[PDB]
């Protein structure tokens, strides 16, 4: 069994930007193949043999290497490479993958927009009660979501949701769900969501009072 | 026109038995040899087998044995695998694979299954709560409001939500569920619309919760927080 | 020594290993 790792794990790359990602072996191989894999599909045939292109992909996409060193290229970053690249040897049985590289897409600042959902009726009805708050479209991940119950800071009753990155804009959009009882939720009024990124001039806050609409 | 069709998920049981197809088409099934790749979070890719549908000829990685056979069938053009005694260890995705020994140089995956989700627990099965995110004023921006479905305590993974029955796709994010404190999955879809829409439009999340064999509808109705 | 496509397995190199 040759182990396979790659470098970087991720790299992060400027829209057009040339990068490169390498694949390093334990022992020599003759050839070396490479695939895209976006999350929830499968891994799709992108390089055959160190140099050749599957049908299909673009001629940004470069490869190179010997031995035990290889490294696929792009020569022109697009939003559409943001994807994990893996290796994949044949030589030894039995035929192994890299650990991947996951490429980022450095696009420019973009804040999110923000909004904050009550409880619907037939939740209420039911015995629970879960508020959601959500930011949309936004560069980059880090992003902080803090929230208020009349002006008490909550910790340990939400849990957050971070889609991939956007195919065509490199943004994430993201879920933070607060859950309380239905009896806890109407002992408070003000129900607010607090964000904090890197494209907000300043930390934005949405909020609402309870039963209001 | 070449597919390689897989089955969707499947709910095992801890320490059961599993049998999942790979069914072939738009090739001649004995001249290519089939694969069969393990993908977790953890440990990546792993490469679990491989036969050839020309005599049933196979061979097996190390790591999987005791828990990794590879049957063929009948004319039926498909490959399968049977994986036995199941800890949590085994909840991942399966892949199979087609093999051509040659497209320029070396042996290589040309096409792909879509990978069969298995999850191991003894948990029943359940469908989910749907409840409506309602667009109003805290929702609108620059004449574009959001709105959505929350999709609550179900298990195991997954559902799927499209919008209005797959008349709305644009603008949609269906973010990936969550675990909870209960041992149920929760998530939301949300999709952003004109807000001038929202008068006119009717906007309905269609929720498919496959192994409860549950379907929910919810039309989503706006509030008026003026 | 097994090739991992099994239809190289037949006596193409394996013989010799």
């Amino acid at each position: 069994q040759i182990v396979l790792s790659q470098s970087p794990a991720i790299l992060s790359a400027s829209p057009g930007e040339k990068v490169t990602m390498t694949c390093r072996a334990s022992s020599s191989v003759s050839y070396m193949h490479w695939y895209q894999q976006k999350p929830g599909s499968s891994p799709k045939p992108w390089i055959y043999a160190p140099s050749n292109l599957a049908s299909g992909v673009p001629a940004r996409f470069s490869g190179s290497g010997s031995g035990t060193s290889y490294s696929l290229t792009i020569s022109r970053v697009e939003a559409e490479d943001a994807a994990t690249y893996y290796c994949q040897q044949w030589s030894f049985n039995p035929p192994t993958f890299g650990a991947g590289t996951k490429l980022e897409l450095k696009r420019t600042v973009a804040a999110p927009s923000v909004f904050i959902f009550p409880p619907s009726d037939e939740q209420l009805k039911s015995g629970t009660a879960s508020v959601v708050c959500l930011l949309n479209n936004f560069y980059p991940r880090e992003a902080k979501v803090q929230w208020k119950v009349d002006n008490a800071l909550q910790s340990g009753n939400s849990q957050e949701s971070v889609t991939e990155q956007d195919s065509k804009d490199s943004t994430y959009s993201l879920s933070s769900t607060l859950t309380l009882s239905k009896a806890d939720y109407e002992k408070h009024k003000v129900y607010a969501c607090e964000v904090t990124h890197q494209g907000l001039s300043s930390p934005v806050t949405k909020s609402f009072n309870r039963g209001e609409c | 026109q070449a597919y390689l069709q897989q089955s969707g998920a499947e709910l095992v049981r801890p320490g059961a038995s599993v049998k999942m197809s790979c069914k072939a088409s738009g090739y001649t099934f004995t001249s290519y040899n089939m694969h069969w790749v393990k993908q977790t979070p953890r440990q990546g890719l792993e490469w679990i087998g491989a036969i050839y549908p020309g005599n049933g000829d196979t061979s097996y990685n190390q790591k999987f044995k005791g828990k990794a056979t590879l049957t063929v069938d009948k004319s039926s053009s498909t490959a399968y695998m049977q994986l036995s005694s199941l800890t949590s260890e085994d909840s991942a995705v399966y892949f199979c694979a087609r093999v051509v020994y040659y497209s320029n140089s070396y042996w290589y995956f040309d096409v792909w299954g879509t990978g069969t989700t298995v999850t191991v627990s003894a948990a029943s099965t359940k469908g989910p709560s749907v409840f409506p995110l309602a667009p109003s004023s805290k929702s609108t921006s620059g004449g574009t409001a959001a709105l959505g479905c929350l999709v609550k305590d179900y298990f195991p993974e997954p559902v799927t939500v499209s919008w209005n029955s797959g008349a709305l796709t644009s603008g949609v994010h269906t973010f990936p569920a969550v675990l909870q404190s209960s041992g149920l999955y929760s998530l939301s879809s949300v999709v952003t619309v004109p807000s001038s829409s929202l008068g006119t439009q009717t906007y309905i999340c269609n929720v498919n919760h496959k192994p409860s064999n549950t379907k929910v509808d919810k039309k989503v109705e706006p509030k008026s927080c003026d | 020594c097994e090739p991992a496509n099994p239809s190289e397995k037949n006596s193409p190199s394996t013989q010799y290993c």
